[PDB]
């Protein structure tokens, strides 16, 4: 699972969906000063989510699922809350929500495997 | 607007 | 009048298809994964204009220009469907201890419908298989 | 973002 999105920025977290607005409004207001988003790849799976630069194919972040608590489409924009103590990373896309449906799903199986690990079943 | 969970993440953090 | 039992159509644009591994019967989160897998897939490699032919025992993709058959697959050859917004994925082959899969991708904005649909189809010839030989 | 498993596939 890969899909193709644009790099706004990022803030830091020293409710959740409040949290998430307000990292889309900051990223914004940045944005909207700078200006008058850099080209990259969202590698999702069960282990981990990579952010790759879309021309070098070169590993930007890369955040093991289980340090990932939040993730949230607005319109347009995708929220990662990933563990300055958290941080919150704003991309902007065209599959914006099937990002955000695709991490989810990415969490429940991870979290399918965590619990079956534990002699729990899932 | 949509928003998502990880269960698993409470336990490591 | 046509119904689920004689085959109803829907409008579809074909996308692509795609293939990958699976469990016997893998969980419903995974199936949309891999569904989700299958949207990646065809859109990182980026149009016919199709009917699907839904019916309790087939799956037809009819070119609707020329109403050839471009695919049939036997309703029980068929292990998942599943619609993700304007998407659909069409997904042929305890439990089947088989594993590669073959998923088409659709583009309709009937997809809620063509799902729910194909979905019915699954309940009438299963209730059926089961009816029929005892259990 | 719905999903249906088909049951008599299980048993072919």
């Amino acid at each position: 699972i890969i899909f193709a999105a644009n790099y706004l920025g990022s803030t830091q977290l020293l409710v959740r969906m409040m949290q998430a607005q307000e990292a889309v409004s900051r990223i914004k207001m940045a944005q909207k000063l700078a200006k008058s988003m850099t080209e990259v790849d969202l590698f999702i799976l069960t282990q981990r989510i990579k952010v790759l630069n879309a021309d070098t194919q070169e590993t930007m972040m890369d955040h093991p699922l289980r340090t990932i608590s939040y993730i949230a489409d607005i319109g347009n924009i995708v929220v990662l809350m990933a563990r300055y103590k958290m941080i919150c990373h704003v991309f902007e896309s065209e599959d914006a929500q099937l990002i955000a449906q695709s991490i989810g799903q990415a969490f429940s199986v991870a979290y399918q495997e965590f619990l079956r690990a534990n002699g729990i079943n899932p | 607007q949509n928003g998502y969970e990880n269960p698993t993440y409470k336990f490591f953090e």
